[PDB]
C-alpha cells in the first residue's frame, strides 16, 4: 500500500458472455424381462 | 401396469432341407467285415 492506497485493475469496458451446463435428470428406463433374457423361448430352462 | 411375460410368435410352418439322392453309409457291411483289425493296428473308415 503506497500510503494508505493499493493498486487495483477495476475494468473499464464489459460484455456478457453464456456458458451452456447441461444437467442430467433422467436416464433411459431399461426394463428386462428376466425369464425372457435367461431362458428365450425354452420350456426345458424355464422349468429349471 | 404390469409388464407380462415375453411371447414368442408361434412359428407357422416347419422348413426341412436336406441333401437328396445321397449314398447309403454301408456302415454295417464296413462293420461286418470280417477281417477284423486287433488295437494295434486299429482302422479307420470315414463317413461323409
Ligand atoms: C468496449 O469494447 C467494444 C468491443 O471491444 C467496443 O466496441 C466499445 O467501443 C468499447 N467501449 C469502451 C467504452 O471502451
Amino acid at each position: 500500500s503506497v500510503g494508505g492506497l493499493y493498486e487495483i485493475k477495476i475494468p473499464t469496458n464489459f460484455t456478457i458472455v453464456g456458458q451452456e451446463e447441461f444437467i442430467q435428470t433422467n436416464s433411459p428406463k431399461v426394463t428386462i424381462d428376466c425369464s425372457l433374457f435367461v431362458c428365450s423361448n425354452y420350456a426345458a430352462c424355464h422349468d429349471l | 401396469v404390469y409388464d407380462l411375460s415375453g411371447f414368442t410368435v408361434k412359428p407357422v410352418a416347419t422348413v426341412h432341407r436336406r441333401i437328396p439322392d445321397l449314398p447309403d453309409c454301408d456302415i454295417d457291411k464296413w462293420l461286418n467285415n470280417f477281417n477284423v483289425p486287433s488295437p494295434l493296428n486299429w482302422e479307420r473308415k470315414i463317413f461323409s
